[PDB]
RNA sequence: ACGACCAGGGCUACACACGUGCUACAAUGGCGCAUACAAAGAGAAGCGACCUCGCGAGAGCAAGCGGACCUCAUAAAGUGCGUCGUAGUCCGGAUUGGAGUCUGCAACUCGACUCCAUGAAGUCGGAAUCGCUAGUAAUCGUGGAUCAGAAUGCCACGGUG
């Protein structure tokens, strides 16, 4: 590839919430915190993925209990 | 990177049992993957070309292309070789790192995600998906971005045909609407 | 907002016909006029018929709903601007 | 005013007063901290299975001599007009014209 | 000095000065001066560095500067791409809490038009 | 049916123009801390002390009061001391994000209030035009009626002058 025309690409880490760490070379530059991934994502798993804190349905069962 | 030696260690051995290929050569795989933006509205502003570049740069790690206009169109306002668009070609380990991070980060990312389209194979074993939003890959912060913008993305393969295409992006786990 | 302590709000007759369309398949749309009643985590998938005082207004639920009012999603008011 | 009006807000004094205890025992439910959640939320219910008129909250004092809805005195239950002819007719006791 | 990629001004008490920093106000300002153990009134520039150093991580503490433009930037993206009132009335500059559109509302309408004609 | 009942919506719309207000544009001021002096009123499905909890709005417990007894209810401008130092600012507080509280079947349209953040316009207003001759104008706070809740309106009250 050219030298000094391409954006500096590095290997960096992505842990997402549920802990799946996955080692991915990119240009960000600074660890990234990853909120969703493709192994939780609901339509990829095929399975409602356990509440993550910050999203409204968890919001909603923390502040009241509907039973 | 992990996802080529994906394709050879597990790829390969699926498609030749289902597709019963006898040469290990005959069994599809990715040519290249290409991110196109067209900015039409460079006609109005030079930058907002730039800017677009500077997002597909940030997005794949390479200098994107600035294509121009194969013709004038009075319709659109455009004299030939206007720089009206980028393109970035990702192929080799670019390419599959591109890919891995797509499937694995940002196709989880769009909002009311119901699946990616499966009739959008060419006819020819290419694939052709459109990003409408891109703050959806992490290189995209949101924060220091002019106007959000959308990308095409195409990954060329040597599939025969559409059954064969889809069966390859399928083995990598491609989120198809099902 | 309605106080913590007394918990989310939801009318009674809404809340029967949702856990009705849980429990059977009910895609077809719920058609209802509680626009004061709070979204549920319970309801996201669904389609939720909101009245807008002249028409109901289908409404699919989705997970940033939750928390929020049925009528928040039905505008009642038509403006298409002064001089158009 | 109308004569509807006039028998709604005799309803909704009915209703208020048929349903006071009942809706007093729920919303004590309701506001009790030490009560369990799954109580408050039958309380909840069931105060919106009640009727709407049973709240006293919707109960507009009118003129009890012709039932407008607006300019009510609550000492003397009567809108300005009536006010104004009663204390000019001696009807009212004690009320004069105030001058200071 | 330098805090959050800002400079806080030389001259300020420390607390107005600290309210410089975006996502950070007389009620933070004080608590962060009140944690840290500096008395308000000093002058930035009467600061020594290494007291700088302990602000900087009191100012961590708290969202500031970016983090927090583009927490509140994609907040008004989710009302809007959700489609509540509050979203329609952010897309058309009009006021979303409540408020009277007849007259007034010109900080959300900003200037007046000359009646588009 | 131009009668009647109900549930939602509207009367709160918004290129715009006007009437009447409120708060400003600051240093005769802002803010912090300490501290002084009112009048007039309201209150039983009510006013609700003390104490405790919460940054707070508020909450829990609970006395008294149908009242010259108790409660709303600790007036504020003032004064003393510091700070700011003429800057769109330690001015201004509009707008908006996040989190609450209370009332009410119910606060989405469309309540008030709180907390954290944000910090518009505005640097004294053209032609014009308004009020006021003394405890008045100006300024500062207080109460009430309506009222579940909802005043910058209204009706009252005193402080300086
Ligand atoms: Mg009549
Ligand atoms: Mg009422
Ligand atoms: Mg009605
Ligand atoms: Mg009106
Ligand atoms: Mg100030
Ligand atoms: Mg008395
Ligand atoms: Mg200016
Ligand atoms: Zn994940």
């Amino acid at each position: 590839m050219k030298k000094d025309i391409h954006p500096k690409y590095e290997e960096i880490t992505a842990s997402c919430s549920c802990g799946n760490v996955m080692k991915i070379r990119s240009t960000v530059g600074h660890d990234l915190n990853l909120d969703v991934c493709s192994k939780c994502h609901p339509f990829f798993t095929g399975k409602q993925r356990d509440v993550a804190t910050g999203g409204r349905v968890d919001r909603f069962n923390k502040r009241f209990n509907i039973p | 990177a992990k996802l080529h030696d994906y394709y050879k260690d597990e790829v390969v051995k699926k498609l030749m049992t289902e597709f019963n290929y006898n040469s290990v050569m005959q069994v599809p795989r990715v040519e290249k993957i290409t991110l196109n933006m067209g900015v039409g509205e460079a006609i109005a502003d030079k930058k907002l070309l730039d800017n677009a570049a500077a997002d597909l740069a940030a997005i794949s790690g390479q200098k994107p292309l600035i294509t121009k206009a194969r013709k004038s169109v009075a319709g659109f306002k455009i004299r030939q070789g206007y720089p009206i668009g980028c393109k970035v070609t990702l192929r080799g380990e670019r390419m599959w790192e591109f890919f891995e991070r797509l499937i694995t980060i940002a196709v989880p990312r769009i909002r009311d995600f119901r699946g990616l389209s499966a009739k959008s194979f060419d006819g020819r074993g290419n694939y052709s998906m459109g990003v409408r939003e891109q703050i959806i890959f992490p290189e995209i912060d949101y924060d220091k971005v002019d106007r959000v913008r959308g990308l095409d993305i195409t990954i060329t393969t040597t599939a025969k045909s559409d059954e064969e295409g889809r069966a390859l992006l399928a083995a990598f786990d491609f989120p198809f609407r099902k | 907002p309605r106080s913590l302590k007394k918990g989310p709000f939801i009318d009674l007759h809404l809340l029967k016909k949702v856990e009705k369309a849980v429990e059977s398949g009910d895609k077809k749309p719920l058609r209802t006029w509680s626009r004061r009643s709070t979204i549920f985590p319970n309801m996201i998938g669904l389609t939720i018929a909101v009245h807008n005082g002249r028409q109901h207004v289908p409404v699919f639920v989705t997970d940033e709903m939750v928390g929020h009012k049925l009528g928040e999603f039905a505008p009642t008011r038509t403006y298409r601007g002064h001089a158009a | 005013a109308k004569q509807s009006m006039k028998a709604r807000e005799v309803k909704r004094v009915a209703l208020a007063d048929k349903y006071f205890a009942k809706r007093a025992e729920l919303k004590a439910i309701i506001s009790d901290v030490n009560a369990s959640d799954e109580d408050r939320w039958n309380a909840v219910l069931k105060l919106q299975t009640l009727p709407r008129d049973s709240s006293p909250s919707r109960q507009r004092n009118r003129c009890r001599q012709t039932g407008r809805p607006h300019g009510f005195l609550r000492k003397f239950g009567l809108s300005r007009i009536k006010v104004r002819e009663a204390a000019m007719r001696g009807e009212i006791p004690g009320l004069k014209k105030a001058s200071w | 000095a330098r805090i959050a990629g800002i400079n806080i001004p030389d001259h300020k008490h420390a607390v107005i000065a600290l309210t410089s920093i975006y996502g950070v106000g007389k009620t933070r300002s004080k608590a962060i001066l009140a944690a840290a153990g500096i008395a308000e009134d000093v002058k930035i520039s009467e600061l020594s560095e290494g007291q700088i150093d302990t602000l900087r991580d009191e100012v961590a503490k708290f969202v500031v500067e970016g983090d927090l433009r583009r927490e509140i930037s994609m907040s008004i993206k989710r009302l809007m791409d959700l489609g509540c009132y509050r979203g329609l009335r952010h897309r058309r500059g009009l006021p979303v809490r409540g408020q009277r559109t007849k007259t007034n509302a010109r900080t959300r309408k900003g200037p007046r038009k000359p009646i588009k004609k």
